[PDB]
């Protein structure tokens, strides 16, 4: 049924697919304490979950799948998704981090609990800025993230996969990208997310070093997102 | 498991 | 740079002709062979690298980077491809053919033997060319950094590949799949090679295995 | 001296 979109369908579907931008519980009006930065992420991210489940069904291909497969594949690439996201996000403001709308992260302040991980990240980001990436690219890649997070309901995943693959060659194509243009684009952004991987598994030992420290209050959502990840 | 309960509709 | 003054068959052949040989397992404990064998591996996959076109291009301190991030992903791919011809099992020296069961005895590795042999599999399935497999390689080390030529050099392998799937007959629409789904086999890739290092580190920690010096240098850089 | 550092200079 997946397999039936044209590629303008698959991005119609994608972009409707689109959770929303949300805000985090920082207050403005009174001094903001440093140590309570990653109860704001925790929150935040917890906050993410829930729209991101709810994004995946509406991906093509995703429901067709068993419930089993739909867990580990959410399982797997919760945090990728996360990052990719934030990656996103964070274009339009360079050497920040945009987690909201309300919560910018400089390098200073990871430089309090990260630092590693945030220059990773601004990285990934200026890249995707460098390359002018566009919404329906972003949407395309965010998908295959997804279906691509398991390891180990498997020609179905391939023959999406595919599909999304078409799509974003004729998202290139139609922005006038020449044949050769196309393929090293599509390499490019694929091998992108070889780093939101590795940033992803990175950001889930950091989860686990302060989930052990007692420093990050998880929910029952997020203790099982992390648990997952041995 | 959490995941299943809001995978659901 | 040479990268860019090949054309893709003189790229394919330099590559090829690059390629580090097959070792095998030796006596001086599964961990104690696999750590013997790495080590060994290592010292020809840093001559490999300076034979890969365009990396020599690179100040040392980018070529330092590069491999201390890359090594494991190279170590695991090029044992995935070894071991395509041996369903279930993974070759890391002809005379060391290992399945999941020995996997068991040390902890952590046997989800990782799990993920290298689906990962064989899946080469299998795509029926994955000699050719293909040293433009992966060599892409692997030079995406390693998360961190202009490269890529351009990057672009030039991309172009590389596609010449290699349009000259085996491929169309256009089966080009840019293959491609893709080479591509996404990187991301599973990087993926074991992080949990391989978490064991490593692990196994450091606990003082169970005796790493060498250089795998010791190479696994602090993580 | 690194031993990589060394072996790719050598
Ligand atoms: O949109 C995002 C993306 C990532 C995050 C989270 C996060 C996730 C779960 C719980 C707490 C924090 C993280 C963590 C910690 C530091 C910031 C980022 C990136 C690396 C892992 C938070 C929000
Ligand atoms: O070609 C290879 C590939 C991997 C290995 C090694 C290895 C690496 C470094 C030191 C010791 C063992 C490993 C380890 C242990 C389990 C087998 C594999 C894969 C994951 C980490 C060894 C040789």
């Amino acid at each position: 049924l997946a397999l039936s979109l044209t590629a303008d369908q698959m991005v119609s579907a994608l972009l409707d697919a689109e959770p929303p931008i949300l805000y985090s519980e920082y207050d403005p009006t009174r001094p903001f304490s440093e140590a309570s930065m990653m109860g704001l992420l925790t929150n935040l991210a917890d906050r993410e979950l829930v729209h991101m489940i709810n994004w995946a069904k509406r991906v093509p291909g995703f429901v067709d799948l068993t419930l089993h497969d739909q867990v580990h594949l959410l399982e797997c690439a919760w945090l990728e998704i996360l990052m990719i996201g934030l990656v996103w996000r964070s274009m339009e403001h360079p050497g920040k981090l945009l987690f909201a709308p309300n919560l910018l992260l400089d390098r200073n302040q990871g430089k309090c609990v990260m630092v590693e991980i945030f220059d990773m990240l601004l990285a990934t980001s200026s890249r995707f800025r460098m390359m002018n990436l566009q919404g329906e690219e972003f949407v395309c890649l965010k998908s295959i993230i997804l279906l691509n997070s398991g390891v180990y309901e498997k020609d179905h995943i391939h023959r999406v996969l595919d599909k999304i693959t078409d799509t974003l060659i004729h998202l290139m194509a139609k922005a006038g990208l020449t044949l050769q243009q196309q393929h090293q684009r599509l390499a490019q952004l694929l091998l992108i997310l070889s780093h939101i991987r590795h940033m992803s598994n990175k950001g889930m030992e950091h989860l686990y070093s302060m989930k052990c420290k007692n420093v990050v209050p998880l929910s029952d959502l997020l203790l099982e997102m992390l648990d997952a990840h041995r | 498991k959490i995941l299943h309960r809001l995978l659901q509709d």
